[PDB]
């Protein structure tokens, strides 16, 4: 129930850069998909990546509307959070 | 769990010998229930031992 | 040259010599591959998942 | 503790069961049953790559389809329908509808409902 949001953002981010190809320091919490080069086919394996790193499953409609990477971590979140119950 | 989980494996019988205390707040019921010796027993007959 | 001949003599037997006892160490080395498979962290959590 | 009265039924199937159950976990031993969990392992992981691979194709060509159906601009897939497809919550006529709704109206935004989980089947004393 309580997430320690700051190791998930450093661990979005690792998966996020190992995807694209691009190096971490350019990966910022800001940063959009498609400035980092991301074409739709691309912001779905990023999902399916995330997915198979963190063993959990994404809420569908929420995830229709992943653009940043602070939003990928807050679901990330709130998935792990609500695990229990 | 672990002790549960440890029995049904067959892994008990080379494990090292343990020491647990449960404590359970003082009994001044009407009743004579004592649910540490319920528990205990519970765990011998649910595996079996 | 001939202390260097004599160890390629050695040597040459020693090619001999391992491989006339290959099969002895063949099965020797699958018996290690199979009881290394069974003292792992791995087998134990085989052994509680079952 | 949370057994639903539903997989504590005795019938004439169960008891069979019993017995292929039984081989697989007293007569059988550990370490044979060991190996083959280490192989269905490594299988399983390749059937997964494959079906991610399919689900991907499946995305461009309904992606493609969408074109067909408004004619024009439309090229999106929907994100909602790949994860959908990935955790195996359609059901084909699901599947089937989303298509035709594609081809006839572009329109990848209107989803099928979802499917509902498979409820055990029961006939009598017999299974
Ligand atoms: C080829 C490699 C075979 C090597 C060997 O020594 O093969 C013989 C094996 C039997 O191997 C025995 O296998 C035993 C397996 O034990 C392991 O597994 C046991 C449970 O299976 C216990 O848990 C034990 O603690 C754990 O170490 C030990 O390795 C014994 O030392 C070993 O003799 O038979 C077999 O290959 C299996 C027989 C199938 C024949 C059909
Ligand atoms: C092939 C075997 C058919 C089984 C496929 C099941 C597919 C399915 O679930 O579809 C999905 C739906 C079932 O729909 C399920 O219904 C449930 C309520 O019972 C809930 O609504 C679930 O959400 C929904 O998944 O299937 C159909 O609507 C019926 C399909 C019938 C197909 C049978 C074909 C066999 C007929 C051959 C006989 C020829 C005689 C002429
Ligand atoms: C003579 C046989 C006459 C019966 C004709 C067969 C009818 C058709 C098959 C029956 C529907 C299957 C039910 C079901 O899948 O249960 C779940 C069963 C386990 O049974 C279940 O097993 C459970 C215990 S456990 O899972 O094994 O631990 C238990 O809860 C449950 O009661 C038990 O049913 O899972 C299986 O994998 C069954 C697959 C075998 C199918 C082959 C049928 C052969 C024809």
């Amino acid at each position: 129930a309580a997430v320690d949001k700051a190791k998930v953002l450093e661990d979005v981010r690792s998966i996020i850069s190992t995807q694209l190809g691009t190096e971490l320091e350019k990966v910022a919490p800001e940063a959009k998909f498609v400035d980092l080069g991301a074409d739709s086919l691309d912001t779905v394996e990023i999902m399916m990546a995330l997915e198979e790193k963190f063993e959990i499953a994404l809420e569908e409609e929420g995830a229709e509307k992943i653009a940043t990477v602070q939003d990928a971590a807050d679901m990330i979140a709130a998935q792990i959070a609500a695990k229990g119950n | 769990g672990s002790l549960v989980c440890q029995i049904y494996s067959g892994l008990f019988n080379k494990q090292i010998s343990k020491n647990i205390l449960l404590v359970n707040p003082k009994t001044t019921s009407n009743n004579l229930v004592d649910y540490n010796v319920l528990l205990i027993q519970a765990l011998a007959g649910e595996t079996e031992m | 040259p001939l202390t260097r001949a004599v160890l390629a003599v050695v040597r040459v037997r020693e090619l001999l010599r391992a491989l006339l006892l290959l099969p002895f160490s063949a099965v020797g080395g699958a018996v290690a591959a199979w009881q290394g498979l069974f003292n792992s962290q791995r087998y134990e959590n085989f052994l509680m998942s079952e | 503790t949370d057994i639903p009265w539903a997989e504590k039924r005795w019938t004439l199937f169960s008891t069979v069961w019993y017995l292929v159950q039984q081989l697989r976990f007293v007569g059988t031993p550990p370490a044979l049953r060991y190996v083959a969990f280490l192989g269905w392992r490594a299988l399983m992981f390749q059937v997964y790559a494959a079906h991610k691979a399919l689900v991907l194709w499946q995305c461009k060509l309904d992606a493609g389809l969408a074109r067909i159906g408004s004619g024009g601009a439309t090229a999106t897939f929907s994100k909602t329908m790949a994860l959908r497809r990935l955790h195996w919550r359609n059901s084909p006529l699901a599947e089937a509808l989303y298509a035709l709704n594609l081809y006839k109206t572009g329109r990848v935004h209107l989803l099928p409902p979802v499917a509902k989980p498979i409820p055990r089947p029961t006939f009598f004393w017999l299974f």
